[PDB]
């Protein structure tokens, strides 16, 4: 669901 | 000497979200050109990190944010001078920055209606709402809400999904539609009574969400972490979301 940093 | 953090707090797994979440505003004219468009937006935190830590959020177009609010953790200095927030966050939920997109690039409009409205005792209401610069993400969460002029007594429409209702003492049409799919594209037609004896048709007053999209284009190029050891998950997710969004017809 979040794009990884 | 920072105020809106306690140091030694402790967490299990160490982890920061921010979400990137934009507002547009646009009316639309009955030919499907922009009158007028604008993007408002936040980028909300989410941050459980263990001890002091210290956060450069960096973006690949910094130049798109405009009349920018801070939070007051933010060193105003360095984003004057390399438009890089850097702050050590406040514990928890919080709103980093707010801004306004800049008027430098057209608004993208990530919708369209197609309407064939004609207002004798009886009308025609023929709406198709499709997808338009959405970058092929899902439009979600859609209602359409027409104030219909007085002379309308009432309807009988037929949607393709969803449901629909008018109520008869306040004129409004409300369409709860839900999402946009590829294969059959939601409308919602039949025909009005009106009361025997019109000069615009009505405006279409339309909400959406649409996840993994930020309209204005904004992306995170980076967050690093200072002054702490550990590796936390770090992640962003971006949403756009109708403000008030109006197609007129």
């Amino acid at each position: 669901d979040y794009q990884r940093l | 000497f920072i105020p809106w953090r306690r140091a030694g707090v402790k967490y299990t797994n160490n982890e920061a979200y921010f979400d990137v979440v934009e507002e547009i505003d646009a009316i639309i004219d009955k030919s499907g050109s922009t009158v007028f468009a604008e993007i408002q937006g936040v980028i909300d935190a989410c941050i459980k990190l263990s001890g002091m830590p210290d956060l450069s959020l960096s973006f690949m177009n910094p130049r798109l944010l405009d009349d920018v609010s801070f939070h007051p953790c933010i060193r105003f200095k360095r984003w004057e001078s390399e438009r890089v927030l850097s702050f050590i966050p406040p514990d928890g939920n919080f709103r980093l920055i707010s801004y306004r997109v800049s008027s430098q690039n057209l608004v993208a409009i990530p919708v369209y209606v197609k309407h064939n409205i004609s207002f004798s005792s009886c009308g025609r209401f023929d709406i198709t709402i499709g997808p338009k610069q959405n970058m092929g993400k899902t439009i979600e969460g859609i209602t359409v809400t027409v104030h219909m002029p007085k002379v309308v007594l009432n309807m009988n429409l037929t949607p393709t999904q969803g449901s629909y209702t008018f109520d008869p003492v306040t004129k409004v049409l409300a369409w709860d539609v839900g999402k946009i799919t590829p294969q059959k594209l939601p409308s919602l037609k039949g025909l009005v009574n009106l009361q025997s004896g019109p000069e615009e048709n009505p405006n279409l007053n339309i909400q959406f969400k649409i996840q993994q999209l930020a309209i204005s284009g904004l992306k995170v190029n980076r967050l690093d972490m200072y002054g702490e050891k550990y590796k936390p998950f770090k992640g962003v997710k971006y949403i756009t979301k109708a403000g008030k969004f109006q197609v007129r017809t």
